[PDB]
């Protein structure tokens, strides 16, 4: 439960995947 | 998945493959939401127009996979189902409203670098993240293009959420409160989409606040490949969360 949505091979190792920046950059409103 | 790309290992460790025992074949995508529960689309289980009327003994789920076909020994976990729960208000005769199902594993699956559950959304994640233009990620092993073609490994694609009025106006099919649409526009230089083999897989968003992945949607009707549609339609997971929690609480 408290561990949900955190990837052993990415978030837990302070690594990013090849395209998650596209997702982050899409958050533009306000 | 159309105009997607090869998954990095462990990129979506919640990805689940719904798999038929006999004949042995990929049926649909799905997702891991706890060590005991898997989410998919109801039309992956029960859809008589496509001769689908599966019971628990017809099906396996394959968890931790990357290759579409290889037996990934020591990484994947292949599980029988104890019970299948279809939303009581799903009605295949009419439309794909409430296109959701829960699969209870016979045994809890052990977590690994390749098997880990996704978060369910709450009200805040919907309000802050389920917004037009915001991109989520869809994963699956569906076809790469029209037949009138299969990927060797799990495919990844990032898709923008479509304005509700815009999606309502794109089709004569009713877009209910329990659906949202995603997909690029005609002038875009990206053309990502989901195909039928991707049905039941997750539309997931990474939170800019806590770095967690939240499954906002389930692929219900992608527009890619042989459908040649306009926008893809997704089950709005939060809108059905009351039912999800009810089943887990009652039958967990």
């Amino acid at each position: 439960e408290a561990d949900c949505g955190l990837r052993p091979l990415f978030e837990k190792k302070s690594l990013k995947d090849t395209t998650e920046k596209e997702l982050l950059d899409s958050y533009i409103d306000g | 998945i159309v105009e997607g790309w090869d998954a990095e290992k462990g990129i979506a460790p919640w990805q689940v493959m719904l798999f038929r025992k006999s004949p042995q074949e990929l049926l649909c995508g799905a997702s891991l939401i706890s060590d005991r529960w898997v989410l998919t689309a109801a039309h992956c289980i029960l859809y008589p127009p496509w001769d689908k009327n599966f019971t628990e003994n017809d099906l396996l789920v394959r968890i931790g996979k990357h290759s579409r076909t290889r037996y990934e020994r020591n990484v994947e976990k292949i599980s029988m189902l104890e019970k299948i729960y279809v939303h009581p208000r799903y009605n295949w005769r009419e439309n794909l409203d409430r296109d959701i199902a829960l699969l209870k594993l016979k045994k809890p699956v052990p977590f690994s670098d390749y098997i880990h559950p996704v978060c369910l959304p709450d009200k805040q994640t919907v309000t802050s993240l389920l917004r037009a233009g915001y991109k989520g990620r869809v994963t699956g092993w569906g076809n790469l293009r029209e037949t009138w073609i299969q990927p060797s490994v799990l495919q990844v694609v990032n898709l923008p959420i479509v304005e509700r009025p815009v999606c309502k106006a794109s089709t004569r099919i009713r877009i209910t409160d329990n659906m949202f649409c995603a997909g690029f526009k005609v002038n875009d230089t990206k053309r990502g989409d989901a195909c039928e083999g991707d049905s039941g897989g997750p539309f997931v968003m990474k939170s800019p606040f806590n770095n967690r992945w939240y499954q906002m949607g389930i692929v219900s009707a992608g527009a890619g490949c042989d459908r040649k549609g306009k926008y893809g339609f997704y089950t709005h997971v939060f809108r059905l969360k009351r039912w999800i929690q009810k089943v887990i609480d009652q039958f967990g």
